[PDB]
């Protein structure tokens, strides 16, 4: 575990699309929009966090790190599960399969 | 914790949980007496439920009561049911094949309505089985448990769907009763309402309102704002109740003569004569609340009430009017909505009591039938109940339902766990539910009603997933049937320690907030913002105002084997099923270690598992030994636990009881007394604390592999004893009788050796693969014997001795000592099968120890077969010589979403060398949370970690870099959690440090001796000539289809032919085969097989002349 390293910079990002995911939410209270496109909108917002994350998560390991290691020689494993051991497990889906 | 003798394991729970976990065999112990109506259930009753007792078998014959004949003249009232004491004690029951039953004794009566009588008994209705303490059925000498099934609730479901060629919202009900019948009241198409009546083509609803009383003036009076029905009433087609009815009769009842009277009885006797329709409780308790048409009457009066049939179109109709409440007079308004049939508020749990009563009633209905019948056959003024009665029907049902039914199992007990968990078992494919054909996908969904009442992570992996889960901890199961679940209220910002119960709708009624939330010493919360449940399943931040309900802690979503993971909220949900889905297939071994890291379950899931003795009541030991403890209750009484070394399980392992107390302790009432099989000092162990390194060693821990010390074969860590049962019976034949005696035809004294006199082999002999366990000799008679073996039989000097030898021989690889013999024997008495004059069955067992293909697994899904057992020197070991013990590999760890198992390596690595938090400059900020006494610990300290209030990562971190030296000065592990290891093989040191820690694994019940298979030459199938199937017989592996395509593909043809005709199925070819290959030949040609001449006479027995001509 001292291996799995996690960003300093997550906190910062968490905060920056929260205030924007706490607009849409605002927005939707206020009637200016429908109860689908607000999801819509959550959706999209909590996208671009996964991207900006697993962003800066790949610009911070260095290149000895084992698991980085392991998925950059190609052996096994691809990013997303590197993203989602270390920063933000992104969007999780519905029963129905709706986000 | 709460347990006088319990194991002192230091919690890291930051949270304080109010509530204790409840008897987690309440699911099966209350349902039971339920079932019968014990003094307990009684009592329980005068708590919650004082309105009145319901003893199952009760209203059972309170509905039946009375039976009355068509003439009404006489009536017969089976009442007041009664049980008698247990014939036999369980231990003896289960010894001697006997089901664990008591006797049923009921007062039936007797009255004639002419003269004037009352026939008063007290009838033995059979012997009915029963629960032993440990919530199972020892039923025909095995102990077989009944699962607990989730079905639809009865009730009224409104639902509606989407039409795409009109785009309309259809709404509709459905009322699907017990007992009853289907009627729904739809909207179709158009804006009518059809009212279709038992699956016959539809109904304007004004046909029933006029048949129902309603006029259509009064349809308007009640419906008025109902413009659907308004328009439907414009649309009526047809007014007046006489006519309507008339209708209704000659519709549903197609080409009856629609006479009115007959009509107007069909209308009650299909829904308001009871005997042909009969909504239960559950379901009149369910409707109540959803049109709330009472309150504080009763539940009772079982049958539909018309006020209702107007109240559910008046709720339909508005429902598609689109309304948010109704109000129906004469009770308290409900809100309007539709249902699904998977919120908990739709589906109920039929436990063992319901369904013991459902089958009790297939039973009392077929006595009645026959009672009745014979009571109009009979004369008058000479029969009596005694001579009325059948107990035939009901002892019938009860036999086929406990034996030979879907849901009452073999109870799976490997180890403890497996038996726990095995009860409180849900299973939605039952009698009654659904097939693993008829599945909706829609099933086996965590639908969000499932938090706290159904955990999400443990189901089978097979193909039931879903089909198959296990309560939560703290589910507790609602009279009615609905899976309660505890909360805690929090008022006016304030939480409380009164825990109240909930069931699924006024789950989604209500708000619900979350146990690791900032309660302020004061029930006060902290932050305004809250993170909450509502109700379709959404997640919130409420202001810390309108919460009214708090969870009563964390790990309440989550079963009893799951809860059992450390740092389970760490893994994968994959995993994660996988680890609880394997945790209950550990074996119990030799010496049972406690894990070193572990959660609060432990120990509450051996003390009620059964599988460990408790102290009754409080008391000083006197005499313990390895059989018997004798405990000096202090006033005056003394009693005797007695254990059962060496029992074989019904899985084949051990499951012996030691004891853990000496001559001189002091017990308290409550206490663990003595171990189980899967246990040391009260605290659940299935497996052991084996020291673990992760590095890829050389490809032997390749892909899932795992590489062993050979100090774990040696000092007998793993090593699991399983005791097989062998059993021969003496049957009686038409030639003679066959005897089982020591003498046998060809049988020389060499191999005779071990049979004592009786046939039987001697406690102790080492039986291997061919040994004759038992020596049983079968009459043949005289049978022609060919010239030759006449000739050799003279020469040789040896007889005939025709009675033919059929002894039981040890299967194959199955050896070991014999633990004990038990002979059943007709002269004894013994009740034995008709024609089988002795039974004896030898119990074998084996000290299996590690073998490479056994499976070894963690706590967290991390299964794995041992690919080689490597010797102790060829082991990376420490810088301070000491090997490590397995060998996992990296390259499953980031790929599986687990680390899990990293998490319980480091912390398993600070519980074994003990940390002292360096406080000396006041405790850090990486402990300022942590309780007190953990600021320092010892070494093979035992610690826990609750699942959802476990060890933060960072407490972790600053543990391993606060560990003590083990002997010198000497920090092996460094703060990062790796090691220096030294190669043993070649010596030189590894390049970069490795992690290692311990961790603890298990020995899953998937061992090689129990799998590997071979065959030459073996039996054969008897309608088809293909080789037999199976390990229990020899057989082959099925060369199915796509292994012929496969090497169609190759263009092997010569092969598929040798496979498909002289391996299978050519009858005279497989002899010359094996002829040819002993005589050393070319392997012939192969033949037609058997399976194209069956055809063949097959097409010519349909009258189709199938024939081959060359040309």
């Amino acid at each position: 575990m001292a291996d799995v390293l996690v960003p300093p910079r997550k906190k910062e990002i968490l905060d920056h699309y929260e205030e924007r995911a706490d607009k849409v939410e605002k927005q939707f209270q206020r009637g200016a929009l429908n109860h689908d496109e607000r999801n819509e909108a959550l959706v999209e917002i909590w996208k671009e966090a996964t991207d900006e994350v697993g962003q800066a998560l790949r610009e911070h390991y260095p290149d000895d790190n084992p698991i980085i290691t392991i998925v950059d020689s190609g052996a096994t494993g691809n990013f997303t599960q590197t993203r989602t051991l270390a920063g933000m497990k992104g969007l999780v889906t519905n029963p129905k399969g709706e986000f | 914790n709460s347990v006088p003798g319990a194991p002192n394991r230091v919690s890291f729970a930051k949270l304080r949980e109010p509530l204790e976990v409840p008897g987690l065999l309440d699911v099966q112990t209350d349902s039971f007496e339920w079932l019968i109506g014990s003094p307990r259930w009684r009592e329980s009753a005068a708590e919650r439920g004082d309105v009145n007792p319901v003893g199952g078998l009760e209203e059972v014959l309170y509905e039946l009561s009375p039976i009355e004949d068509f003439s009404g003249s006489m009536s017969l009232s089976f009442s007041d049911p009664r049980f008698d004491d247990v014939k036999a004690p369980v231990d003896e029951c289960k010894d001697k094949d006997m089901t664990y039953a008591a006797p049923l004794f009921v007062t039936a009566e007797f009255i004639n309505n002419n003269t004037g009588e009352i026939k008063s008994q007290t009838v033995f209705m059979g012997d009915f089985p029963m629960m032993t303490e440990k919530g199972t059925f020892i039923i025909n000498g095995t102990e077989r448990v009944v699962v607990s099934q989730l079905v639809r609730s009865p009730g009224v479901y409104f639902d509606e769907t989407i039409d795409k060629s009109t785009d309309k919202t259809l709404h509709s009900v459905k009322v699907i009763p017990s007992r009853g019948a289907w009627l729904e009241f739809d909207v179709d198409k158009r804006d009518t309402v059809g009212v279709r009546i038992d699956r016959k083509r539809r109904q304007p609803v004004t046909v029933l309102l006029k048949a129902l009383g309603w006029t259509s003036e009064q349809i308007v009076e009640r419906f008025g704002f109902s413009e659907i029905m308004r328009s439907t009433l414009e649309k009526d087609n047809t007014v007046g109740t006489d006519e309507a009815l008339l209708d209704i009769y000659r519709k549903l009842r197609p080409g009856e003569p629609p006479t009115k009277e007959s009509a107007q009885t069909l209308l009650e006797n299909l829904f308001f004569k009871e005997k042909r329709y009969d909504l239960a409780r559950v379901g009149r308790y369910k409707v109540n609340k959803k049109l709330g048409l009472h309150v504080g009457e009763p539940i009772t009066s079982s049958t539909l009430t018309e006020e209702d049939v107007v109240a559910t179109i008046e709720y339909l109709v508005r429902l598609h009017e689109g309304q948010t409440t109704m109000t129906v007079p004469g009770g308290v308004e409900v809100p309007v909505e539709t249902d699904d049939i998977d919120h908990f508020g739709n589906r109920r749990l039929r436990t063992v009591g319901e369904l013991i009563q459902n089958q009790i009633r297939v039973g009392m209905s077929r006595m009645e039938r026959v009672v009745r019948e014979r009571m109009t056959t009979q004369d008058v003024e000479a029969i009596t109940p005694q001579t009325l009665i059948n107990i035939r029907p009901v002892v019938a049902a009860i036999k086929e339902f406990f034996g030979t039914s879907q849901l009452s199992q073999f109870m799976d007990q490997n180890n403890p766990l497996s038996g726990l968990t095995h009860k409180r078992r849900l299973s939605a494919l039952g009698p009654g539910g659904l097939s693993r054909e008829r599945a909706g996908l829609e099933v086996r969904d965590v639908h969000p009603s499932h938090y706290g009442r159904m955990c999400p992570i443990e189901t089978p992996e097979g193909p039931n997933i879903g089909l198959i889960g296990s309560l939560s901890v703290y589910a507790r199961v609602n009279p009615f049937g609905f899976i309660e679940t505890p909360y805690r209220k929090v008022v006016d910002g304030v939480v409380s320690d009164e825990i109240v119960y909930l069931t699924a709708d006024e789950e989604d009624r209500h708000v619900v907030a979350q146990a690791n939330s900032p309660i302020d010493a004061d029930g006060r919360f902290v932050e305004p913002r809250v993170l909450v449940r509502r109700k379709a399943g959404e997640v919130e931040y409420v202001p810390s105002s309108e919460v009214d309900y708090m969870d009563v802690s964390p790990r309440q979503m989550v079963s009893v084997a799951t809860a059992m993971i450390p740092f389970l909220e760490h893994d994968d949900a994959n995993r994660a099923l996988m680890g609880a889905n394997m945790q209950r297939q550990a074996v119990p071994l030799v010496r049972s270690e406690a894990p070193l890291v572990g959660t609060g379950m432990e120990l509450r899931a051996a003390i009620d598992a059964g599988d460990v003795v408790v102290a009754e009541e409080s008391g000083v030991i006197e005499e313990v030994s390895a059989d018997y403890i004798t405990v000096m209750h202090d006033n005056g009484t003394r009693r005797t636990y007695r254990m059962r070394k060496f029992a074989r399980s019904n899985h084949g392992t051990c499951a012996n009881q030691c004891p853990i107390v000496d001559a001189g302790d002091r017990v308290e009432a409550g206490q663990v007394i003595a171990d189980g099989p899967c246990t040391d000092d009260g605290e659940m162990a299935l497996g052991k604390n084996l020291l673990v390194a992760i590095m890829p060693w050389e490809g032997h821990n390749y892909e899932d592999a795992i590489i062993l010390s050979n100090r774990l074969v040696e000092e007998d860590v793993l090593t699991s004893i399983h005791i097989e049962e062998h059993e021969i019976d003496a049957r009686d034949t038409k030639l003679g009788a066959e005897e089982i005696t020591r003498d046998i035809p060809n049988i020389s004294d060499e191999v005779l050796a071990d049979l004592d006199e009786r046939g039987i082999v001697r406690i102790g002999a080492e039986v291997r693969d061919g040994d004759i366990l038992v020596g049983k000799v079968t009459p043949k008679g005289e049978t022609e014997l060919t010239p030759e073996e006449r000739l050799l039989r003279a020469i040789f000097g040896e007889k005939a001795r025709e009675v033919r030898d059929t002894s039981l021989k040890v299967p194959h690889g199955e050896s070991g000592k014999v633990i004990g013999i038990r002979v059943f024997s007709r002269e004894d008495e013994d009740e034995l099968p008709a024609g089988v004059n002795e039974l004896v069955r030898v119990y074998v067992a084996q000290k299996r120890k590690i073998s490479d293909g056994d499976k070894l697994a963690g706590r967290h899904g991390n299964k794995g077969v041992i690919g080689k057992i490597l010797p102790v020197e060829d082991m990376p070991f420490l810088a301070d010589g000491t090997p490590v013990d397995i060998i996992l590999n990296t390259h499953g760890v980031p790929r599986r979403m687990n680390i899990g198992q990293i998490l319980e390596t480091h912390l398993g690595w600070c519980a074994h060398s003990g940390w002292k938090v360096d406080a000396a400059k006041g405790v850090p900020d990486w402990a300022a949370r942590l309780p007190d006494e953990l600021l320092e610990a010892q070494p093979n300290a035992i610690v826990s970690t609750p699942v959802f209030d476990g060890a933060q990562e960072a407490e972790l971190q600053g543990l391993l870099s606060c560990t003590l030296p083990n002997r010198d000065g000497d920090v092996l592990v460094d703060a990062d959690g790796k090691a220096m290891l030294f190669d043993g093989r070649s010596g030189e040191p590894f390049p970069y440090p490795v992690t290692v820690g311990y961790m603890y694994i298990m020995k899953l019940h998937h061992l090689v001796d129990d799998k590997i298979h071979a065959r030459s030459t073996g039996p054969y199938s008897m309608i088809t000539q293909q080789p037999l199937g199976g390990k229990a017989q020899f057989g082959g592996q099925r060369f199915g289809e796509m292994e012929c395509w496969a090497m169609q593909a190759y263009g092997a043809a010569y092969t598929l032919q040798e496979l498909l005709t002289i391996k299978s199925d050519d009858t005279v070819g497989r002899v010359k085969v094996y002829e040819a290959i002993v005589k050393g030949e070319n392997i012939p040609e192969p033949g037609i097989p058997e399976s194209f001449k069956v055809l063949l006479k097959e097409l010519q027995s349909l009258c189709l002349n199938v024939e081959v001509l060359s040309s």
